[PDB]
RNA sequence: ACUGCAGGGGAGACUGGAAUUCCUGGUGUAGCGGUGGAAUGCGCAGAUAUCAGGAGGAACACCGGUGGCGAAGGCGGGUCUCUGGGCAGUAACUGACGCUGAGGAGCGAAAGCGUGGGGAGCGAACAGGAUUAGAUACCCUGGUAGUCCACGCCGUAAACGGUGGGUACUAGGUGUGGGUUUCCUUCCUUGGGAUCCGUGCCGUAGCUAACGCAUUAAGUACCCCGCCUGGGGAGUACGGCCGCAAGGCUAAAACUCAAAGGAAUUGACGGGGGCCCGCACAAGCGGCGGAGCAUGUGGAUUAAUUCGAUGCAACGCGAAGAA
């Protein structure tokens, strides 16, 4: 029993799974429907079919919130970075602006050694 | 094969019904080259059909493959350390053939006693919506559906 | 010596922001994480996600390059302080004061060692999961020393251009860094030419076993130094020197082999690359492997079970006729 009519989105996508979550300009959380929320899970999650549901699972439950309009911000390196997009937009949403927010150090933190698989 | 398509035969009408659906549903039930056997046991199911139903034989022959044709195959692949199945889509005349096969080979192993009758039920059944061809392309479709995650 | 010039050259002090981790609080609810696929793991006692605040350490995106500086190792967030070298111009000064350099001394990546501090992330050892015949590994989840700082030690690297230093000479073409300089001086072009010092590519003579080098020589010559003398044993033992230790340095012999090697050639092969094909797969149809019998073979048996064929390419084969 909430009402915010403008909202944020943001979709986080790795390369293992996709985390969708729709805020207030203020940052307070309305609703978080992710990808293995939605039925799947292991390496499925990945998939741009999983991002998809995920985006519309989260899109319908905040407009039981009351939200018309979300703004998007996206990171990570994968591959429902944009069809989670356009399930927002065709599910009820319309989003306008798209921003990219991935974190870029410079040149700080020691990465994890190189996969010899 | 590798250099391309391969040309495909043509068909003629059946004479007792102009159609070539019934000369498919023959050359699907042909054996051993008996040619006139498969043509009387498609005869035979085809006037117990209209004697059962009234209605027309081939238009009840449509309705029965239009309930058993599928839409979406779901074939095999290998990608990494796991194969994993892939829906596709299925082309007009491919699901015309499976769906015949599959009325046939199912008619083939009903529990009666002469081919005719036994595919004279079945197709009765498949025009209906109840017969193991109609739940063929139910189970069909449910692979398909419950794997649209990999539609690479 | 004077005048200019370029520079991540070095040391010290202070200082900036992005990001990772953690802590506190708000929102919020069931997953998150991870893989070729999973599991271990974290979470439901409120995680991941998202917003605000805070702590702390380490490394400095874009600039950034093939480019610069340094004897080499190496050197890039910013500012200030101190400090080394190089190049060009002038020709003011000295007047051969040069070169090399046995021993010796100094510097010298990383790992490692001592005492003290610090510790975000990463991560030997170690633990669990997975794979596997096994898996003391590769992959995953954690994780200590270490990585960082101060002050000492160690003195080794494919410490490499696998090319010691100095000097002179021997076609060019074309990039780029730092100067000076007339003329074309505006042809504004900051272009062209000339000259000096770097750093690349390509090429003649010449050299080389070949590959290649080729004005930055592996060419033509001169000066000094280090090093080599078949492959192993062996950069090892013994002796000695150095070091807290790890260990480093100098460094043999017996014995044993007739080779060990460098380049390049033709092939073959690859769980290398590109292209193409075949009932090779895919799509279908029908079989064999199970039963009975026929036929051939292995084995066994027998007085003899004549002989030959033995992966594909032997086994209804030699045999198109064994009472
Ligand atoms: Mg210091
Ligand atoms: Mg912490
Ligand atoms: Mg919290
Ligand atoms: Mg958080
Ligand atoms: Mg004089
Ligand atoms: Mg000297
Ligand atoms: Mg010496
Ligand atoms: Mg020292
Ligand atoms: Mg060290
Ligand atoms: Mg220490
Ligand atoms: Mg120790
Ligand atoms: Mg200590
Ligand atoms: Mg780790
Ligand atoms: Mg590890
Ligand atoms: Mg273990
Ligand atoms: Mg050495
Ligand atoms: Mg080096
Ligand atoms: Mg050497
Ligand atoms: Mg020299
Ligand atoms: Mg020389
Ligand atoms: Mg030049
Ligand atoms: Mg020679
Ligand atoms: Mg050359
Ligand atoms: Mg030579
Ligand atoms: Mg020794
Ligand atoms: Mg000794
Ligand atoms: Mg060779
Ligand atoms: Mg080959
Ligand atoms: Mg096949
Ligand atoms: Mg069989
Ligand atoms: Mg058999
Ligand atoms: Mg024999
Ligand atoms: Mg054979
Ligand atoms: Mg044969």
């Amino acid at each position: 029993k909430k009402n915010v009519p403008h909202g944020a989105a943001h979709i986080k996508s790795t390369f293992n799974n996709t985390i969708v979550t729709i805020t207030d300009p203020q940052g307070n959380v309305i609703a978080w429907a992710s990808s293995g929320h939605v039925g799947f899970k292991g390496s499925r999650k990945s998939t741009p079919f999983a991002a998809q549901l995920a985006a519309e699972n989260a899109a319908r439950k905040a407009q039981d919130h009351g939200v018309r309009k979300v703004d998007v911000f996206v990171k990570g390196p994968g591959s429902g970075r944009e069809t989670a997009i356009r399930s927002l937009q065709a599910a009820g949403l319309e989003v306008g602006a798209i921003s990219d927010v991935t974190p870029q150090p410079h040149n700080g933190v020691r990465p994890p050694k190189r996969r010899r698989v | 094969p590798r250099k391309g398509p391969a040309p495909k035969r043509p068909l003629v009408n059946d004479p007792v019904y102009g159609s070539q659906l019934v000369t498919q549903l023959v050359n699907k039930v042909l054996l051993k080259g008996k040619k006139s056997l498969a043509e009387r046991i498609v005869y035979g199911a085809l006037e117990q059909a209209r004697d059962k139903t009234g209605t027309d034989p081939v238009i009840t022959l449509k309705r029965a493959l239009d309930n058993v044709k599928p839409a979406l195959e779901v074939r095999s692949r290998r990608v990494g350390g796991a194969t994993y199945q892939v829906p596709v889509e299925v082309r007009p005349d491919r699901s015309t053939t499976l769906a015949l096969r599959w009325l046939v080979g199912y008619s083939r192993q009903r529990r009666e006693k002469t081919m005719i009758e036994r595919l004279a039920n079945e197709i009765l059944d498949a025009s209906n919506g109840l017969g193991a061809s109609v739940k063929r392309r139910e189970d069909t479709h449910k692979m398909a559906e419950a794997n649209r995650a990999f539609a690479h």
